[PDB]
């Protein structure tokens, strides 16, 4: 969310999703998603693995 | 369609002309029009509208 707040540091808009893990992955993905939702945008590309 | 005697008729449809639409003016940065503009898709979605 603070790196949301980084969207209006540089205003800065095309960002991608990388997340090693899954579990806590899930939920920032989904809070980020919320937050983007504001904005009315969207990350580019959403990344888990093992 | 108002006209009486149904005398004043414009030419056409609006075929050489500009064709716009009407819109709500938001104000620049509102998280108001997501919102708006799915509840005008649904308005004419189901022909409310």
């Amino acid at each position: 969310s603070v790196w949301f707040e980084m969207m209006r540091v540089y205003n800065w808009n095309h960002i991608i999703l990388l997340v090693s893990d899954d579990h806590e992955g899930r939920a920032a993905q989904k809070r980020l998603e919320t937050l983007l939702e504001e904005r009315e945008s969207k990350a580019e590309k959403v990344l888990q693995f093992d | 369609g108002r006209d009486e005697g149904c005398k004043l008729v414009t030419i056409g449809s609006g075929y050489i002309f500009a064709t716009t639409g009407y819109g709500i003016a938001l104000q620049k940065g509102s998280p108001w029009k997501r919102q708006i503009d799915l509840a005008l898709l649904q308005f004419v979605g189901d022909g409310e509208m």
